[PDB]
C-alpha cells in the first residue's frame, strides 16, 4: 500500500486565511506519524483530543480529514472543543465530541506580510465544521447594510498586519487539523 | 436591540483597527530618529497624517452614542475619551490664529540670542553660552548682565503674544463646559461615578495648599543656610535678614539648586561617590549596563524583556556617517514592540538613567493587555514617578556592593550621609514653592483676578512671600517675565512636578515597609523583595481603568496625597540643619531690595 501525502500538505508554498479554510481529503493509505515527531521541537503545540499523542501509529481509521489556515499566536488557544473567543464564534469551530490532534508552528520570516483576514462581526455563531466565505457588509440593527463606515454598519473582515518586527503573540503561525473518524465502517487510513 | 450593545461593537472595530495604524506610524518615527535623512523624514510626514486623520473620522461617530444611557463604567471612559471636542470647537480662523500664536513662541525660544556690549559682532545663544555662565561664573556684575539682557530681549518680544494666549484658550474651555482654562488642566485629576472616591477638580487647589503648608519649616531652615553660605562668595551684597537675588542660585530661572553644591558643601573634605573608575577598569560596556539593570527588576518578581528588545533596540552611537538623536527615551511601538534608544556611556550618571528608562518600558507591559484607549498611568504624574523610585534603590551604597561596583572595604561615616542629603534637598526641595507659585499664578491669571495691569507686580509679591527672592533690576509691565521658561512658552501643565515629587515618596515609604527595612528611609532597598513587586504590580496592570484615588489605595492604603512620608526621607537634615542658625536669622523679610 502506497504512501500517505502527509508530506505534501505538511509543508505548501501558500496556506490560506481563517476564514478559507481547505479540505484536502486522506484516504485509501497507510500512514507513518514519526515524521511529525522527529521535528517535535518546531512546533509550537502539539494537543490530541480523544486518542493518545504517544502509540497512536498503530490505529486504524475509517476516514481523516485536513484543515490547514494561518491565524495569529494569540489565537491559537481558541482552536478546541470548546470555547467561545471569536475564531470559535465566526471562523472555526469543532465539535465537542472531537476526537483528533492539532499542531501549530512558528513562520515569521515567510508569512510577515498583509494578506491574510479574519471575520469579526456576524449574526450568530456557526454550526460546526461549517465553512463561511461572504463579503457581505454587516449591521448592529438590522439585516444588510450599503454602506461600510456609515452608522451602524461595519465590514467584518479584518486584516492581520504582519511585521517581523513586532511581538510573539502578534506573529503568524500555520494551523493543521486533524480529524479521525472511528465508527464501523471499511477501513480507509490504516 | 438596547443602546449598549451596539456602542460595545463600535469599540470592538475600533481598537482592532486603530492598533494597525498606530504601529506604522510608530516605525516611521523609530527610523528618523535612528537614520537623520530628508527622506526618512518623509515616511513620518506621511504615515502620521493618516493616524491624525484616523482620529478625527472615528471620533466624529462616536458622539451619536449618548453617555446618560450607559451603566457599565468601563465603556463610559472610553466614549468620554473619544467625545472630547478638543480644540476643533473653534472657528475656521481663529483655530488658524491660535496655531500661529503657538508655533512663534517656540521659534523665538529656540533662536533668541544676545550681543554682548562692546562686541557688536559675535553674539551668544543660551542652550550653548547664556548657561555655561550661570552654571560655572562667580562674577556678580558678569551674572546680572545674562540675567537682564535676555529676560530684556526675549521676554519683551513674548508680552503681547501671551496676552491672546490666555483669552483665545480660555473660551475653548468655556465651550467646552468650564469655566477657565486653569478648570482644562485641573480635570486630569476629577472622578465621577463611583462612591467613596469621588475627587472635584477644585479639591486640587485645596490639597496642595494643606500639603505646602507643612514644607515651609524645612524649606526656611535651608533658605536660612544657603544664604549664609552664600555671603562669603560675594562680600556685600546678601544681607543676612532678606532675600536671595534672583540671578545666584546656580540656573538662570531658579528652578533647582543644583549648581550651588561647590559654594555650599557642607564636608568638602569628604569626596561623594563616584564609580566610574571602577567600571571602565572592569571593562564595562553599554550591553553591561542594560544587563544588569534588567536582573534588579527580575529579582523584585517583574517579568524580564523580550526577544525583540534586544534585536531592535539602539543602545550605542552609531558613528561613521549615521546620525541620529541622542536623547534617552522609552517608546511603545505597539503590536508588543518595546525599544530603548540611548547614547550610552560608561559613566555612572548613564548606569542610573538605564535604570530609569527601563522602569517606563515595565510599566507599559503592564497594561498592554488593557483597551487601547485606557493604556497609560492612573494620571499625568504616576509614569514618572515609577522610574524615579528606581533610580533611588539603585544609587544606594548597599546596592553597589551587592553588584561588585563598590568595595566591601567602603565605610560609610555620618558626614558623607549629610553631604548625599544636601545634594538631593537642592534639586527635589529646592523646586516644590517654585512649582507651586508659578502653577498658582497661572491659575489666577486665567480667572482673571489678576488684572493684565498687575501682571508682574503680583509676580514679584508672591516671589517674595512663598519663595523669597528677590529681583535685582525693577521690572516694570512691559516685561514677561515667567514667558522665559520653555513650559510656560511652549503649552505645558506644571503641576505634575509637584504631584511626582510627593506620589514617588508615599510608594518608597510603603515598599519598603513591605520589605521589612529598619533605620533611615534613604538606605532601603528594594532589590530581592518579591512581596513589593506584587504590591506594586497591582497598580501598575490597573491603566487608566479606575480612578486614581483607588489605584494609590493599592499601593500606601490611603485615598489622598500626604506629604508626611517627604520630610520622613529629609529628617536627619532638618536636626543638622537647626543646630547650624542658632546664631542667625530664620526667615526673611519683604521690605529689603538690592536696588535701594
Ligand atoms: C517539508 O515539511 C514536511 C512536513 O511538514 C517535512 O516532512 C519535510 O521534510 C519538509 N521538507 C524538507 C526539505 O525538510
Ligand atoms: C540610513 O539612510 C540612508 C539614506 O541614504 C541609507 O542609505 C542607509 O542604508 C540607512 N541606514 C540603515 C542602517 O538603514
Ligand atoms: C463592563 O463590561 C465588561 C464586559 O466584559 C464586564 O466584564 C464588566 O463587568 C462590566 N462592568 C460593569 C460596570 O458591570
Ligand atoms: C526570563 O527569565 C526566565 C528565567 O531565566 C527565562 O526562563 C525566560 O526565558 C526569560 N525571558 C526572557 C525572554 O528574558
Ligand atoms: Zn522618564
Amino acid at each position: 500500500t502506497n504512501i500517505c501525502p502527509f508530506d505534501q500538505v505538511f509543508n505548501k508554498t501558500q496556506f490560506p486565511s481563517v476564514y478559507a479554510w481547505e479540505r484536502v481529503r486522506i484516504s485509501d493509505c497507510v500512514s507513518d506519524y514519526t515524521v511529525l515527531y522527529n521535528s517535535s521541537a518546531s512546533f509550537s503545540t502539539f494537543k490530541c483530543y480523544g486518542v493518545s499523542p504517544t502509540k497512536l501509529n498503530d490505529l486504524c481509521f475509517s476516514g481523516v480529514y485536513a484543515d490547514y489556515f494561518v491565524v495569529k499566536g494569540d489565537h491559537v488557544h481558541q482552536i478546541a472543543p470548546g470555547q467561545t473567543g471569536v475564531i470559535a464564534d465566526y471562523n472555526y469551530k469543532l465539535p465537542s465530541e472531537f476526537v483528533g490532534c492539532i499542531l501549530a508552528w512558528n513562520t515569521r520570516t515567510i508569512d510577515s506580510k498583509r494578506g491574510f483576514y479574519y471575520r469579526l462581526f456576524r449574526h450568530g455563531n456557526i454550526r460546526p465544521y461549517e465553512r463561511d466565505t461572504s463579503n457581505v457588509p454587516y449591521n448592529a440593527a438590522g439585516g444588510t447594510c450599503n454602506q461600510p463606515g456609515t452608522h451602524n454598519c461595519y465590514e467584518p473582515l479584518q486584516d492581520y498586519g504582519f511585521t517581523s518586527t513586532s511581538g510573539v503573540g502578534y506573529q503568524p503561525f500555520r494551523v493543521v487539523v486533524l480529524s479521525f473518524e472511528l465508527l464501523n465502517a471499511p477501513a480507509t487510513v490504516c | 436591540s438596547t443602546i449598549e450593545e451596539q456602542a460595545k461593537t463600535f469599540l470592538d472595530k475600533f481598537n482592532h483597527e486603530a492598533e494597525d495604524l498606530f504601529y506604522q506610524s510608530s516605525l516611521a518615527s523609530w527610523n528618523y530618529n535612528t537614520n537623520i535623512t530628508e527622506e526618512n523624514v518623509q515616511n513620518m510626514n506621511n504615515a502620521g497624517d493618516k493616524w491624525s486623520a484616523f482620529l478625527k473620522e472615528q471620533s466624529t461617530l462616536a458622539q451619536m452614542y449618548p453617555l446618560q444611557e450607559i451603566q457599565n463604567l468601563t465603556v463610559k471612559l472610553q466614549l468620554q475619551a473619544l467625545q472630547q471636542n478638543g480644540s476643533s470647537v473653534l472657528s475656521e480662523d481663529k483655530s488658524k490664529r491660535l496655531n500661529t500664536i503657538l508655533n512663534t513662541m517656540s521659534t523665538i525660544y529656540s533662536t533668541g540670542k544676545v550681543c554682548n556690549p562692546d562686541n557688536p559682532q559675535e553674539c551668544l545663544l543660551l542652550e550653548p553660552g547664556l548657561n555655561e555662565i550661570m552654571a560655572n561664573s562667580l562674577d556678580y556684575n558678569e551674572r546680572l548682565w545674562a540675567w537682564e539682557s535676555w529676560r530684556s530681549e526675549v521676554g519683551k518680544q513674548l508680552r503681547p503674544l501671551y496676552e491672546e494666549y490666555v483669552v483665545l484658550k480660555n473660551e475653548m474651555a468655556r465651550a467646552n463646559h468650564y469655566e477657565d482654562y486653569g478648570d482644562y488642566w485641573r480635570g486630569d485629576y476629577e472622578v465621577n461615578g463611583v462612591d467613596g472616591y469621588d475627587y472635584s477638580r477644585g479639591q486640587l487647589i485645596e490639597d496642595v495648599e494643606h500639603t505646602f503648608e507643612e514644607i515651609k519649616p524645612l524649606y526656611e531652615h535651608l533658605h536660612a543656610y544657603v544664604r549664609a553660605k552664600l555671603m562669603n562668595a560675594y562680600p556685600s551684597y546678601i544681607s543676612p535678614i532678606g532675600c536671595l537675588p534672583a540671578h545666584l542660585l546656580g540656573d538662570m530661572w531658579g528652578r533647582f539648586w543644583t549648581n550651588l553644591y561647590s559654594l555650599t558643601v557642607p564636608f568638602g573634605q569628604k569626596p561623594n561617590i563616584d564609580v566610574t573608575d571602577a567600571m571602565v577598569d572592569q571593562a564595562w560596556d553599554a550591553q553591561r549596563i542594560f544587563k544588569e539593570a534588567e536582573k534588579f527588576f527580575v529579582s523584585v518578581g517583574l517579568p524580564n524583556m523580550t526577544q525583540g528588545f534586544w534585536e531592535n533596540s539602539m543602545l550605542t552611537d552609531p558613528g561613521n556617517v549615521q546620525k541620529a538623536v541622542c536623547h534617552p527615551t522609552a517608546w511603545d511601538l505597539g503590536k508588543g514592540d518595546f525599544r530603548i534608544l540611548m547614547c550610552t556611556k560608561v559613566t555612572m550618571d548613564d548606569f542610573l538613567t538605564a535604570h530609569h528608562e527601563m522602569g517606563h518600558i515595565q510599566y507599559d507591559m503592564a497594561y498592554a493587555a488593557q483597551p487601547f484607549l485606557l493604556r497609560n498611568g492612573a494620571n499625568e504624574g504616576f509614569h514618572e514617578a515609577v522610574g524615579e523610585i528606581m533610580s533611588l534603590s539603585a544609587a544606594t551604597p548597599k546596592h553597589l556592593k551587592s553588584i561588585g561596583l563598590l568595595s566591601p572595604d567602603f565605610q560609610e561615616d555620618n558626614e558623607t550621609e549629610i553631604n548625599f542629603l544636601l545634594k538631593q534637598a537642592l534639586t527635589i526641595v529646592g523646586t516644590l514653592p517654585f512649582t507651586y507659585m508659578l502653577e498658582k499664578w497661572r491659575w489666577m491669571v486665567f480667572k482673571g483676578e489678576i488684572p493684565k495691569d498687575q501682571w508682574m507686580k503680583k509676580w514679584w509679591e508672591m516671589k517674595r512671600e512663598i519663595v523669597g527672592v528677590v529681583e535685582p533690576v525693577p521690572h516694570d509691565e512691559t516685561y514677561c517675565d515667567p514667558a522665559s521658561l520653555f513650559h510656560v512658552s511652549n503649552d505645558y501643565s506644571f503641576i505634575r512636578y509637584y504631584t511626582r515629587t510627593l506620589y514617588q515618596f508615599q510608594f518608597q515609604e510603603a515598599l519598603c515597609q513591605a520589605a521589612k527595612h529598619e533605620g533611615p528611609l534613604h538606605k532601603c532597598d528594594i532589590s530581592n523583595s518579591t512581596e513589593a513587586g506584587q504590591k506594586l504590580f497591582n497598580m501598575l496592570r490597573l491603566g487608566k481603568s479606575e480612578p486614581w484615588t483607588l489605584a494609590l489605595e493599592n499601593v500606601v492604603g490611603a485615598k489622598n496625597m500626604n506629604v508626611r512620608p517627604l520630610l520622613n526621607y529629609f529628617e536627619p537634615l532638618f536636626t543638622w540643619l537647626k543646630d547650624q542658625n542658632k546664631n542667625s536669622f530664620v526667615g526673611w523679610s519683604t521690605d529689603w531690595s538690592p536696588y535701594a
